[PDB]
């Protein structure tokens, strides 16, 4: 594996510095590296795709070295290289994507395909170098075990999830209690509502609470907390529990009182913040509790107290809400977030060749079902699919 | 060949024939004739390089 | 223009890898390739500006070599130095801005400047290197033509686009049936309306549909897609198609039924999910077409009953939407986005100087105008333009 | 200081290019600088910790060299290496960590710890190198007294701040005047609203204005400008401005009329945009005036007419508004961002080691304070434990 | 591919250049070039066809080169010439044809062909030369990055496109308003009729427009206009716009008032003639804006005034329109004109050996359907097999 890294910044630290203009000695230590490649290589022969509507193209090597005419590079010499580099290219390409789609339950960490397997062979491990590229970094430390780390913007650690819990109900709904959410990417609203505005409630306050499983351990996560859950303030014909009818929500929003969030790790209160809004910073968690009150309003002015009578009809919906954002955060293990192109170039080159469902990944790479369901299996495999699809955006994009 | 000399070598061409690989030559050069039945049996074209 | 690179990577690798320290080995590779500057330059002479509030500048140029001689790096040493570079910087950035601004119809992709046009003269060419940043690397494969390709984040490829169409309408407007949108950067909220709740609607159910063309493809997009369109669920007072007077609008929100979203490309459906909300892959497209319908409850509480009359006055208004969201996505022509500063530093450098409307940009260099009348000379044109800044935020930011 | 940064990109590029494999001299110049340093230490002996739950593990030096033979490298090599990197790893964290805590009113901005103080000692600057760093990049050229610069996507520059200013109210708060807005990281909400729907205003047309002041100016932003504020689009119970009460607002949203945006400089327009939705770019500004109008429909449909009385009870709520996000922009000086772990590094670990609050950072380094009183000394320790964060990173995340 | 080319000038400048007699001096710079290719040819198979009814002719090289001796060439020299054109000839046939049908979505615009693919390569290049026809003149500096650029006349740019819109219809269709046009090639002819004459309209004039959108733009466009369009200046029975029925129009022609004529790009009016018939020159347009009125005569002699009543019915249907032609213009993108024979070229070959649709060109190679949706993938297609034509008919025709 390490092997394959090195094939590309071997290349980009090659299309790159190797220009119509620049003089040889701010390439020799570059040159050799390069040239060591093409010897180990030429002879040994090798097989790709093989699979859905994946072509299966045979490469064969026979390549000379490279010059030196000394001071700055002449054109002639770049042409006679370019045309050189353009097989390793349009190689690369059908290798990565040749161990991109093969999966394993039981070893499916490791190479697959009968193009690598034949990598890890120890003739070839006389390339690997430069290894600055944040994921194969952190493919090493794995290896041998010690703290990883990645780095994301607008995490994607919630499954979808958008439903509600009646925690009083009647068959008219015409006087409920309960919560609403939507757990989505890094994004977490929820609402409280209380068609009685706590009228019989012990301190005319109502407790509400939401709390969310993370399927991995978010570090360093910078979060924006508001209160108020705009999703959940409008009116609304929601269907019924059960199915069988439609209720109807009309919303009036009230402060959440009392809010206390706590970001749990194993049970234990890592961080806790009260009523504290705007950007907090939850350092080290697995699950998240937001607790939160609807408290009836003690002195009313005529209108607002035309919103809520003694009896019912309850008409205006007393709610109250939250609004939880992780901007950043680092995890141990990949995810999908808003700014890597990984699951994309993973599930793009799936799609386009028509590669079959295989026994690990669910349907169409869905991140959904993936994250829901993240299991050892899967994560090995994804992160093994995510570092090639990273090795493959250093010369492809 | 010519490349080569003018050149000094790499052993590129050292490596291929050490892992005894299949490889040419270009150019003009000496050449040997020989009528030994026999030597094409001691696979003497072999040895030289 | 390749030329006007490398005299920045220079610089950074230059005033980053050289300081009061140090072993010389670790920079030899360097000392060298920058002298090799200094020479070419030496004699010839230069000039910038002239045109609106921009200053003319001439430079001339006569310096020393470097010690090539000590082992370590003196104080003194880097001083003599720096002494030398701030005079290339503050330089390159007049060179950068006078490029920054000229534009041109034919050849809007070449080299403008009096200052430039001197550049890519061949006894400069003496000069390239390094050129791992990601636009240099794309500006190259461009002339070479082949499939370049960028990284962004919530990109900008919708022109703002803010309105209605009102497929079944009367002047009263107490009966409306349409759709209203909002395309703006990444993101597309549209909102279907019926209020009839579908009343005569066959089987009960009003189909609505929104379709956006983007001006470029996009592929390997990550995309966010939640029912509901929030923009659009609450009262609104809006002008009517004919601007003569304001009509009502009076939502109430249900679950968008049969909901499809298929992202097309030439008219072919590369991607199609039927219902499926949290994160999905659109991995090649230049239309994202939106189906979704509004399917009349056909079991209601009497709260809910109470809003559908069989007959008007209809005062809550059925709407049923989605919102949907680039993420992340590539796209083979520059474009703006959330994160990169290109489109900025360009509009910022023009208007700091007073450069006057020219022929190739809208007034302001006006993201909505430019996207919705993206020619290929408006893209040339900024794409030289891009490049130029993203060499210039090198030195200068 | 500058010292320190080194101690890492040594250790990157280093557990980083040097693998089982690898040619020599793709690492001759490194191994040199790297032995150069043993050098420097060994004879030396550190202290860190002793304050609060930080231990206080004690450290010294004495080691071997390597190799300067191998034509490639063999695994044993390897290995006797990882061995003594990893005493420079466990040590570094807990330097970092060390002085990433102490806090100084004086000269917040230089060294404090036993640890740090004697490594600017000039003994040890025969070791900088390769600066390249985004983060060191910018110290030196702030120590050398010059324009500093830094890249935010979506920056944390408004202090959190929810809350209303009624212009117009009486005690039954039943024909208020007056507007509600969020300010919070990169954004800002706004909603104008008359309960009169402008019925007795001159040209019935109610003028708003929202004016908010940046801590520190934002130059090269990128933003995103939209009508209508969603936040204050729904039915909401309000708290009086004595608390005494509560009142009750019942929005119905019209178009804001004659929006401009003003981006001032030390009350100088620098960009002003005249109701234009969408992007926009703000070059340069320490303030952001909003202002819009709430004009009362000419005309109006039945449905319109009946919302808008001559008389009260006013029972449905004008309301204009407007959304304004900073997607990127550049700050001579550190601050918070969606996308950079800085804050959250130091906040995480301070909070691990249970440090006691000290006399420059608010508590719990609450970024709303922070940014609310960013006095010079906060922002000198907030650079100063941001470089450190970035310096860490580098190796550990 | 310019492979390709020379192969052909080769040809031409040679079954040309060669007639008994001439005195040698004559092609002593020719013959050279010539025999360089033989030597570069002989001992490469190859192979064409494969497809439709397209014979899979082999061929193979094996000849002598051409005594460069003489000083008057004696006609034995010619046949013993031409028997050895004649292979390369009746080959070139069979191998534009086998690349003058293959299609690829991706990279259409490179070679497709077992032949061709073998052509592009390295050891091959040792031909090309002289290349002053037209169209690889263009290729080339396409390939380099550059203001390409093709002359034309009568071109075609218009899709067929013939219909009609009324402006004013009741059932009967007994008193309409409306436009009807024919846009088809470079000619667009368009009606505006009103049956009332203007009786009640606004200053009795009644305003027409014509809005016609390129799908490529147009330079250096020399253009007739006049005025009426004399395709609708005679009765008609014309099918409703439903299809439902057939209404009848009786045109009587009047001048076109206040005529107005914009050429746009992007938007911008660059080229705008107000009344000006004849010819006139629209030097850069992407768009055409034909504006003109129907003004009811204020003067009428008996004979008029008696076919426009004050009330219907109304037989006689006021009618004023334009002509205009683009004779000749420039075009960045290739197009079918009214004199090149490429378009015809393409669509023959591919008729006569019954050629399978493809994946990109419409049934047929349409003209219609092609530029009316000109997608990047078909013109690039349509370059290289316009640009094959084109190498072919220096041979062939
Ligand atoms: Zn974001
Ligand atoms: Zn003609």
């Amino acid at each position: 594996m390490d092997v394959l890294y090195s094939l590309s910044k071997t290349l980009k630290d090659a299309r790159d510095k190797i220009v119509e203009g620049t003089l040889y000695s701010n390439v020799s230590d570059l040159i050799q590296q390069f040239n060591q490649m093409i010897i180990t290589m030429n002879g040994n022969e090798f097989q790709t795709g093989g699979i859905g509507n994946l072509p299966i193209r045979n490469w064969n090597f026979d390549f000379g070295l490279l010059g030196t005419t000394l001071l700055n590079l002449d054109a002639n010499y770049v042409e006679t290289a370019r045309n050189t580099i353009d097989y390793f290219v349009d190689f690369v390409d059908n290798v990565c994507m040749d161990e991109m789609v093969r999966e394993s339950q039981r070893n499916g960490i490791a190479p697959q395909s009968d193009s690598l397997r034949k990598l890890s062979g120890l003739k070839f491990k006389r390339i690997n170098f430069d290894n600055s590229s944040e994921y194969i970094e952190n493919w090493n430390l794995q290896n041998r075990r010690q703290r990883t780390g990645f780095t994301f913007h607008k995490p994607n650690i919630f499954p979808y999830s958008a439903s509600f819990t009646l925690n009083r109900s009647q068959p008219a709904h015409d006087n409920l209690m309960g919560t609403m959410w939507l757990n989505a990417g890094s994004e977490i609203q929820v609402a409280g509502f209380d068609y009685s505005c706590a009228i019989n409630a012990p301190a005319n306050t109502q407790q509400f609470e939401h709390i969310v499983q993370l399927r991995r351990v978010l570090t360093t996560a910078t979060i924006t907390l508001l209160p108020d859950a705009e999703r959940f303030s409008f009116p609304r014909v929601i269907n019924s529990a059960d199915g069988a009818t439609t209720w109807y929500f009309n919303p009036v929003i009230l402060r959440p009182n009392n809010v206390e969030v706590e970001f749990l790790l194993n049970g234990q209160i890592i961080n806790t913040y009260q009523a504290r809004f705007g950007t907090i910073i939850a350092r080290n968690f697995d699950t998240i509790r937001l607790s939160f009150q609807l408290m009836r309003p003690p002195n009313m002015t005529p209108a607002v107290a035309a919103l809520f009578p003694n009896a019912q009809p309850f008409e205006h919906h007393a709610t109250v809400g939250l609004t939880l954002r992780i901007e950043s955060a680092v995890c141990e293990s990949v995810l999908a977030d808003a700014s890597e192109t990984m699951l994309a170039n993973v599930t793009s080159v799936r799609q386009e060749y028509a590669i079959p469902v295989g026994p690990v990944f669910p349907p169409g790479m869905n991140w959904t079902d993936l994250i829901t369901n993240y299991s050892p299996s899967r994560e090995d495999n994804l992160q093994r699919v995510f570092t090639v699809a990273s090795i493959r955006s250093m010369l492809v994009k | 060949l010519e490349e080569l000399m003018r050149t000094g070598d790499y052993a590129q061409i050292t490596n291929m024939l050490l892992n005894n690989q299949p490889v040419a030559l270009v150019g003009a050069l000496p050449f040997v004739t020989d009528s030994s039945v026999i030597s094409l049996i001691a696979k003497l074209d072999a040895t030289v390089f």
